[PDB]
């Protein structure tokens, strides 16, 4: 622990965990959302037999536990796997004591409001923060970004949101969620992949098609285009090597898996394509400023470290869109943790300490207060 | 749930540890002895506050230490 | 030697006085007062331990360098203090903790490299490389870089 | 015999780190000291009016009710620390016990019998 | 008996008993599992006519005595007989009580439920144990192993068990009994002797062939070639010097009766090689543990003191599986022994008094609390 009591920065994203110290560049600890339990009862002894096991414990416990999500698309399931996976990662990972430290947390868009009242009044009476302040990933990215006017496709592994931002000020008139995720994508390349022969239900095998997704998964140029050339595609097409020693070899499938969040009539959305949704959100707004939002479009999230996404985007919004003005695309590297250090962001100037949510303010006027003291 | 339960006994075990005058009758020498007694009190408290800060800070170190303990254990 | 005063620095009063007069157990009269080495096993059972071929065989190994076939009272302080680990009557470890606390003096929660050469130095002896060297090897296993409460208790094991 | 150096080199020590213990208990005693003298100066009551010293008793009673609870915050933490130590603690013995428990106990002991007796 | 009420531990394995006191490091009185009975009445006088004869006394008057085996694959013939033998076993051979000692038993993987509750009866009634506690023999070779990681193979007289145990959890899901065992090595010699013009069916010349097999017996490395080449061998064919003093020599047939549980075609099993249970066994199981379980396979039992097991058995696995990461079977000499090992390792620890099944429990629940108090 450092010697001041500077804050607590800790992006709570549908999907990751990353926590750390405010003025750090990055977060220290940072883990996936999974949950471990015992698949089975104890009879067994001298070792183990403990019911949760969070982080890279239960990822190398994998097999042994049933994997479980404490959230899925915002929605909270037990909050006693928060309050042992936040003890977990103050004291097991950040090795630092709440009691010292207020809390700057970062929440998924449009969360609902009796669940921050849950969460704040769990949080308070369980935990001895000394002060608190939560906000949207947007903003967030945003600031990581360090331009006040664009559109912000904020990709987590629940929900995808779209929320248009001008010139630093909020739209929720133009801001919406689709229920296309890392889910979907884990899901969809699962039936595939039952279609090419392997067949598997279990969460182990999830993150091994997640783990491809992330290495070999192509987003396509032309779609149909490709799979006619991808019918044979001795070069084209890939394989990966499985952690067992096999050899899996995926084709087409590489980039007709992302092409779902751009098509939902694969497996049956209403909704369209993800550029739709920014589409949409755009002209919802005046006209005039139209133009500056095809023009500062920023996505985040820890599934941009894909390839595809950028181009495809352009390309689409132009088809879509008048071809005028050039729309341009900006993502910087390792952007997952660029929340976090908005979050650092916020920490570095001195109004910060203006707007803690101090422990008298919710003794005084209970959750209620977060109402008037958040917004 | 437990809202009243922590701040009413910490206000409870307060009470109990700190000792009320009914100031508003004492005597001028009694103010005297009291005042002293008071200043004396607080004396001791800080001193064994020091104490308590010290403390804390090597039960830190012995945290380190477990921990380290811990993460070697791999 | 260092090592027969280490011996009687490591081992309590009673324990070797009633070490000694016990081996006076095999002496009756117009003996050398030095018995054979086989007949050290005898005692020790004495001792209430139970030893076996291959650790007999090595601590008769362990006496006599010099090859005279017989076993003086030093040597035999020495063995002694190399037979049962139970030094000190089991050497404490809270205190210790404190002492760990002592060999940290930035606060970190394990011991320097540095600050264990300020500490060597600060007795009186310089330092020479095979000291912190040889110090190394008996409190690391891995080339972790430091020295935690494990490996402290594991080092000084016994010492007083 | 090198074990004789390392063996002294280690008691030398452990002895100057008793020296040490010493020393910083007395450092800590001397800082406590000094801050007893810095947060809470001499009394102030030669001369003053019975109603002044009214409201100092009334200002006493409220600092030794804050400091009280300041101290409450501190032990509370301080036990929150001990809580997590010990569990910490049997997690070390038994992670321990994983590479040290199956080492130690009877070597062919049992073996040395009368092997003609049968 | 020791001034300490320490416990007794006992592996009555299918094949040989294993019995001494807590503490130790090997067992005290071992014996084989045969059971002598006068093979004709009585009318002489002055010495003997003792019905049962167990032990080393029935091992030198093998020849008049009728050999009977008390179990044969677990199954129970007399509980009479086992009541005879514990008591030989306890005040004959380990000269104790068992009023003053516990007891921890070993017993053969699944064993009948039935069969633990009807011998956990006739000895509470029959003896005066003051506890009880029992277990499988595969965690026993796991704990003497100390890596609760591996698929255990126990190759007793009368089963081969193979059992999967992940991070010390049992897989009974993935756990298979293969009656292929000693006897049945014993018998295909027999045959092949018979073959060779020598033809016994006492008891005796079972245990002068086995000791042939302790002795002589090779694990082919590759089978039909080295008949070929073992057509003269006159060099690698290898010879015996019976008790009697008649020389018999026998040449392919010291690596063709082990190869029978590898290739029980030879006398007929629709199941195949142990390899292949072992195969079957790991692929049960999820996928991605299945690397560790090649590389940690246990073999263990008193047929393990044969040469030619280990190097079969991770050539046909590598051959089965793929070759990409190394297999290493782990083997301590004289591990037939381990077992009981283990049974001391249990009573180490001060927690195992925990649950030690008292008589007062079996008393108020009768023999059903076992099935509550083990597992
Ligand atoms: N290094 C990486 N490369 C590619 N994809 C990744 C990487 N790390 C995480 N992901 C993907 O990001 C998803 C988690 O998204 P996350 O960053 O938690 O969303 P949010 O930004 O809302 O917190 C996971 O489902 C995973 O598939
Ligand atoms: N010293 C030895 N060398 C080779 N084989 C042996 C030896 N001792 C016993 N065996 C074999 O082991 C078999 C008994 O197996 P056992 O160890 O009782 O199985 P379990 O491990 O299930 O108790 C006997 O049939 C015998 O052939
Ligand atoms: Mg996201
Ligand atoms: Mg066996």
């Amino acid at each position: 622990d450092e010697d001041e009591t500077t804050a607590l920065v800790c992006d709570n994203g549908s999907g990751l965990v990353k926590a750390g110290f405010a003025g750090d560049d990055a977060p220290r600890a940072v883990f996936p959302s999974i949950v471990g339990r015992p698949r089975h009862q104890g009879v067994m002894v001298g070792m183990g037999q403990k019911d949760s096991y969070v982080g890279d414990e239960a990822q190398s416990k994998r097999g042994i536990l049933t994997l479980k999500y404490p959230i899925e698309h915002g929605i909270i399931t037990n909050w006693d796997d928060m309050e042992k996976i936040w003890h977990h990662t103050f004291y097991n990972e950040l090795r630092v004591a709440p009691e010292e430290h207020p809390t700057l947390l970062t929440e998924a868009p449009l969360n609902p409001k009796a669940n921050r009242e849950k969460m704040t009044q769990i949080m308070f009476e369980t935990f001895n923060v000394p002060a608190m302040y939560v906000a949207i990933q947007a903003v967030l990215s945003l600031y990581a970004s360090g331009r006040t006017t664009g559109i912000v496709l904020d990709s987590g592994d629940g929900v995808t949101h779209n929320v248009p931002i001008y010139e630093g000020y909020a739209l929720p008139h133009a801001i919406m969620r689709l229920d296309l995720a890392g889910r979907d994508l884990t899901d969809y390349l699962m039936k595939i992949l039952t279609e090419r022969g392997y067949s598997f239900v279990t969460t182990a095998e999830r993150e091994i098609v997640r783990d491809i997704k992330e290495k070999l998964c192509y987003v396509a140029l032309d779609f149909e285009n490709e799979m006619a050339t991808a019918a044979s595609s001795s070069s084209l097409e890939k394989s990966y090597e499985l952690p067992d020693g096999q050899v899996i070899t995926i084709g087409n499938e590489r980039f007709r898996c992302p092409e779902t969040l751009f098509q939902p009539s694969f497996i049956g959305m209403e909704s369209a394509g993800i550029h739709e949704t920014t589409y949409n959100s755009i002209m919802k707004c005046d006209i005039d400023i139209r133009k500056d939002l095809y023009a500062n479009n920023v996505m985040s999230g820890g599934t941009t470290m894909y390839p595809g996404i950028a181009d495809r985007m352009q390309k689409e919004i132009t088809a879509l869109a008048p071809s005028t003005m050039k729309i341009k695309i900006i993502a910087p590297p390792e952007r997952k943790y660029s929340v976090w250090i908005g979050g650092s962001i916020l920490a570095s100037l001195s109004t910060f300490q203006q707007m803690w949510i101090t422990k008298q303010e919710y003794d005084e006027a209970g959750p209620s207060i977060v109402h008037r003291k958040c917004f | 749930g437990k809202r009243q339960t922590e701040r009413e006994k910490k206000k409870k075990i307060l009470a109990e540890r700190r000792k009320v005058l009914a100031i508003d009758h004492l005597n001028e020498d009694q103010l005297r002895e009291k005042a002293k007694e008071l200043w004396q009190s607080i004396y001791n408290l800080e001193a064994e506050k020091f104490d308590l800060q010290e403390k804390f800070k090597q039960q830190k170190y012995e945290i380190n230490v477990l921990r380290n303990r811990i993460n070697d254990n791999q | 030697d260092d090592i027969y005063k280490a011996a009687v620095e490591q081992l309590t009063e009673e324990q070797k006085n009633e070490f000694k007069a016990a081996f006076d157990i095999f002496v009756l009269g117009a003996e050398d007062g030095c018995i054979s080495t086989k007949e050290l096993g005898k005692v020790m059972r004495m001792l209430g331990q139970n030893p076996t071929p291959e650790e007999l065989q090595e601590m008769i190994d362990e006496v006599d360098e010099d090859g005279s076939g017989t076993v003086d009272f030093d040597e035999f302080l020495v063995m002694m203090v190399r037979c049962m680990k139970d030094d000190s009557k089991g050497k404490s470890e809270e205190e210790l903790s404190d002492l760990f606390r002592m060999f940290d003096k930035n606060a970190d929660g394990y011991i320097d490299l540095d600050e264990l050469k300020i500490m060597l130095q600060a007795t009186g002896e310089t330092i020479t490389e095979d000291d912190i060297e040889e110090l190394m090897k008996d409190g690391d296993k891995n080339n972790d870089g430091r020295i935690d409460y494990d490996e402290f208790l594991e080092f000084m094991k016994g010492v007083e | 015999i090198s074990a004789s150096r390392k063996l002294q080199l280690k008691t030398l020590l452990l002895q100057i780190a008793k020296q040490e213990l010493e020393r910083e208990a007395e450092e800590r005693r001397g800082e406590k000291g000094r801050a007893l003298s810095t947060r809470c100066q001499p009394l102030e009551l030669a001369g003053l009016g019975f109603a002044e010293l009214q409201d100092l008793c009334r200002q006493l009673h409220a600092r030794v009710d804050k400091v009280d609870e300041e101290r409450y915050d501190i032990e509370a933490k301080v036990t929150k620390n001990i809580t997590e130590i010990a569990d910490l603690t049997q997690k070390i013995f038994d992670l321990r016990g994983k590479f040290k428990r199956p080492t130690l106990r009877r070597v062919r002991i049992s073996a040395d019998a009368m092997m003609q007796a049968l």
